[PDB]
RNA sequence: ACCGCUGAAAGCAUCUAAGCGGGAAGCCCGCCCCAAGAUGAGGCCUCCCACGGCGUCAAGCCGGUAAGGACCCGGGAAGAC
RNA sequence: CUCGAUGUCGGCUCGUCGCAUCCUGGGGCUGAAGAAGGUCCCAAGGGUUGGGCUGUUCGCCCAUUAAAGCGGCACGCGAGC
RNA sequence: CCAAGUCUGGGCUAAGUGGUAAAGGAUGUGGCGCCGCGAAGACAGCCAGGAGGUUGGCUUAGAAGCAGCCAUCCUUUAAAGAGUGCGUAAUAGCUCACUGGUCGAGUGGCGCCGCGCCGAAAAUGAUGCGGGGCUUAAGCCCAGCGCCGAAGCUGCGGGUCU
């Protein structure tokens, strides 16, 4: 139960749902074990199953959906904290290369979709067209560079804490 | 390559049980069922545990050896063979059917390739 | 070569005379003390009590071995005789001075101590 | 159901050894309590002990009353190896006829000794009924 | 042909800065014979006569280059195989035989007391009494001498025409000189 | 860890299923509950 | 095992059923060693051409073709034979 | 079942499973910083040493080691000692 | 595989349970009763004080909910919190057990069940009897329906004793 505010192009087929919008530009899946929710102003839940289970199963949609959209239009943000008496990075080549000891800092790739941000060393971030996608890979390296909250350093993800 | 067209026949979703069960049925009477499909076929759901029973044909190895093909041709070869016996007709009754993949003449591909396909 | 209770006599003074192979030091399996090597054995005999004494747990090393080592420059080389040198966990020997030649070896596995010491090394 | 010589003459005549009966308090109405439903020559010592443990936990007023009691016994091993086996005694209790009135939480409102049996129940052995009584528990 | 290959030389060390022991090997370019694949249909050998004058006494880089050589003619050349590689050779075991469980496979025979009562050479047991008739476990007299033996880490040290032959980074070729030496650097690991 | 008999530490530690599996869970490494 | 992401049913959370990844001297593959007698006898190249007379679906009896092989001899770290 | 007969301890050799895993990897836990230990979940690949005194296994002792595992199969093996 | 309905009816499974096991766990799932409320506009979200005499007794060197043994009451007022809770040296912050705006229509609780997942580790190699089977697959429960199948019972005919 939601909406398709400005430019999301929706085309739901076979089970597919391609949405096209501004710095969005997506194609995800969309089961067919349901039932699809469209009429080109709007959009929502369709009742499958109406029974708890499936019931879920698309009260899970919604928010799929949910997502094509604000993923299509306003891409997603994912905001790291960059925590380390040593550590430190700052983009470098198509990707990124942080650095935390050992002696081999590391070159990290957003292929074609995600895109990582360095708007100023200490802390980063990650900005994709798919929240799903990104809050992951978003992490994959967030943990990539152990936190270890020991007494406090290291990749975080933002909004944390300390320790003893 | 190419054949008769006695036993016309192919696969896909169906249910892999009595779907041998005949095939041979006319597997014995005295026929020859040359289709195809594999991959199509189809199979109790549960995957999982589903890729799992087959793959206790896929390692199911006894020093006396213990193969246990790694096709879906096969699956069907197991199976089907299997509502056969093992003195003369039978056998031949398992020279007389024969599958293949895509499609040569005129879920069911997951177990398989899983444990081999 | 030089193992269970195989003997060799001494060179330094530590205050020994020959000694017992119980293991070829380094790891498990292992069979074989040459010079270089480290022995665990002890004394078949010592000195009138110098500092040593008779049967006294020890540890020795390899420098004198008629088993014939093959040097890396395909060369040949041996003695008349078979018996090393004690030592300070701390591969540090105790013998204050040596006695017949050794082999550049020592050296190669970390000794020198002795590696001068020594009359002669060959 | 082989049970024993006699009451008297093998071994029957005695206190049985244990931990006597009531405990907690009173209460008019409030119907709190526990029984079973198995069967079994109800372990004494494992009795005793077990509703016993169950005043450790608590103290006072939760009718800790408790309506149980073995008092015959086994036997076993004394003597040659295994033939013709006379005798040697141990372990008397009562059987639990498959459920009944064990012993009860009966008090106005002190669940706080209901919780107490339960701790109760927990332990005996076979299993055991968590219940209430005429009314229930308040 | 897929690969390269000819006979055994012998073995010999010298020189070097330490020194250094290898094994001597025997081929030019003998002659390519059709190419591997399997292309339209099943093709894999023919045969064009070009030969010798006797064979009818009984008449994708590795074999691509090959399409070089097995195209000019026939022949090709050996020694890409340069200075310092690791190629692998395939001998073949050596006429040794049906022997005793002894050296055919190590194990420890009649001890002392024992270790000689005229007695001695022979294993000491099969299965148990419960378990199972036997096993195909343990080995037996399995003759050895003819095994198509081989091995890896090939390396080889140089090379030099007089005669297109080969000098080798230690010997153990398998079989004997005058003998059937295969070689490769296959998967190697010191690559 | 106790992988048999697992009851609810914090006032929180969830239940969780995977695997129909229930393993406990809650804000706290002294919770690692599972079975 | 073990760790995560995206998110229902529990309008708040959850590695989760469905969607996607992380992770082992371990499985599969890879590296050597057989090996279609795997009766499903596999591929391919390079050779040899229609001989005789007899009743038959004579797919049966003879000269053959060194295509070719053999046997006997002489020899092999090939080897009991 | 066997007395018209299944030759029994330990050793030797040749081993083969199994996992409750001793060494070994992977994990979560800790009253874990490091390091080293403890706790418990996953994995058997490979591997798990010389002597001593004892008929012994067991066991104590000596020098190692990552380790120096628990147990199966008539507490494997006498038509093999 | 081997003869006979991939019968029909209506439930329940989503683990291959069936194809061996107990004490013991847990908003699994499906069907039954209770306490409180949603226009004193309800539980989980969110704004805020996150009230004062409460800083009472053993031990105090520190109970002063947040060491533990006993209390468990009063209040001026929006009600309360015998202040269940993370802590530190006791004190010192948050958290509902307390409710306004914003939503707005079903939200938390125990008894009764029928189905089901962890506990449930083994030695040659693996197992429903085998191939196999997930709303006639098939399992399991309750309902009607027709076929199989003994040397048993009818038909055929002989046998034979009382």
């Amino acid at each position: 139960p939601i909406e398709i505010p400005a430019g999301v192009t929706v085309t739901v087929n076979g089970n597919t749902v391609t949405v096209k919008g501004p710095k969005g530009e997506l194609t995800r899946t969309f089961h067919p074990d349901m039932t699809i929710t469209v009429e080109g102003n709007v959009i929502t839940v369709t009742r499958p199953s109406d029974e708890k289970h499936h019931r879920a199963l698309h009260g899970t949609t919604r928010s799929l959906l949910a997502n094509m959209v604000e993923g299509v239009s306003k891409g997603y943000e994912k905001a790291l904290e960059l925590v380390g008496v040593g550590y430190r990075a700052s983009k470098q080549g198509k990707k990124l290369v942080l650095s935390v000891g050992y002696s081999h800092p590391v070159e990290i790739e957003p292929e074609e979709g995600l895109e990582i941000e360095v708007p100023s060393q200490t802390k980063i971030i990650v900005k994709g067209a798919d929240k799903q996608r990104v809050g992951e890979l978003a992490a994959n390296i967030r943990a990539v560079r152990p936190p270890e909250p020991y007494k406090g350093k290291g990749i975080r993800y933002e909004g944390e804490l300390v320790r003893l | 390559a190419e054949f008769d067209a006695d036993v016309i026949v192919d696969a896909r979703d169906c249910i892999m049980g009595r779907v041998a069960s005949q095939v041979a049925e006319q597997a014995l009477d005295g026929e020859t069922v040359a289709v195809v499909n594999a991959e199509r076929a189809v199979i109790t759901g549960r995957e999982e545990q589903i890729v799992e029973k087959y793959e206790k044909r896929v390692d199911i190895g006894n020093d006396n050896g213990y193969f246990y093909p790694k096709r879906p041709d096969g699956i069907f070869k197991r199976t089907i063979r299997g509502m056969l016996p093992k003195k003369q007709r039978g056998r031949e009754a398992f020279e007389s059917v024969r599958v293949y993949l895509g499609n040569p003449y005129d879920t069911l591909g997951e177990i398989s390739e899983t444990l081999g396909a | 070569m030089i193992q269970q209770e195989s003997r060799l006599k001494v060179a330094d003074n530590s205050g020994a005379r020959e000694v017992l192979v119980i293991k070829v030091l380094g790891g498990s399996g292992r069979r074989y003390a040459n010079i270089g090597d480290v022995v665990v054995a002890t004394v078949k005999d010592a000195t009138p009590g110098g500092v040593v004494k008779k049967g006294q747990v020890v540890k020795a090393v390899v420098v004198r071995t008629k088993r014939g080592v093959r040097r890396p420059d395909g060369s040949y080389i041996r003695f008349d005789e078979n018996a090393c040198v004690i030592i300070r966990d701390d591969k540090s020997p105790r013998g204050t001075r040596i006695f017949g030649p050794v082999a550049r070896e020592l050296r190669d596995k970390d000794f020198m101590k002795i590696i001068s010491l020594a009359p002669e090394v060959i | 159901s082989i049970k024993p010589t006699r009451r008297e003459y093998i071994s029957g005549i005695p206190g049985k050894g244990i931990a006597q009966f009531k405990m907690g308090n009173n209460t008019y109405p409030a119907q709190v309590e526990n029984v079973v439903e198995k069967p079994v020559q109800i372990r004494h010592n494992a009795l005793e002990a077990a509703r016993n443990a169950a005043n450790r936990f608590v103290q006072n007023s939760g009718k800790f009353r408790i309506r149980k009691f073995p008092f015959h016994v086994i036997r076993e091993q004394d003597g040659d190896g295994m033939r013709a086996p006379f005798g040697k005694s141990v372990g008397t209790a009562a059987r639990s006829h498959g459920a009944n009135h064990d012993f009860i939480a009966w008090v106005n409102p002190d669940p706080a000794v209901e919780f107490a049996w339960r701790r109760a129940y927990m332990k005996v052995t076979p299993t055991v009924n968590i219940d209430s009584s005429p009314a229930g528990n308040a | 042909v897929q690969g390269f290959a000819g006979y055994k030389a012998g073995m010999t060390p010298r020189e070097g800065m330490e020194t250094v022991p290898v094994t001597v090997i025997e081929t030019p370019p003998m002659r390519a014979v059709a190419l591997r694949a399997y292309e339209q249909r099943p093709l894999t050998e023919v045969w064009t006569d070009e030969f010798h004058s006797e064979l009818d006494r009984t008449l994708s880089d590795r074999l691509d280059h090959a399409l070089d050589i097995v195209e000019d003619g026939g022949e090709h050349a050996m020694n890409i195989f340069r200075a310092g590689e690791y190629a692998d050779v395939a001998g073949v075991t050596k006429g040794k035989g049906t022997q005793g469980p002894v050296k055919r496979w190590g194990v420890q025979k009649r001890k002392g007391k024992h270790a000689r009562q005229g007695w001695r050479r022979r294993i000491g047991n099969l299965g148990p009494w419960n378990p199972s008739r036997v096993r195909s476990t343990v080995p037996q007299q399995g003759q050895t001498g003819y095994h198509q033996r081989t091995e890896l880490n090939k390396r080889l040290i140089d090379i030099g025409e007089g005669g297109p032959y080969t000098l080798v980074k230690g010997s153990v070729p398998g079989p004997d000189k005058r003998l059937v030496p295969f070689f490769r650097a296959v998967r190697p690991n010191d690559q | 860890k106790v992988r048999s008999s697992v009851k609810k530490m914090c006032d929180n530690c969830k239940v969780v299923r995977r695997h129909g599996r229930v393993l406990v869970i809650c804000s706290n490494v002294k919770h690692k509950q599972r079975q």
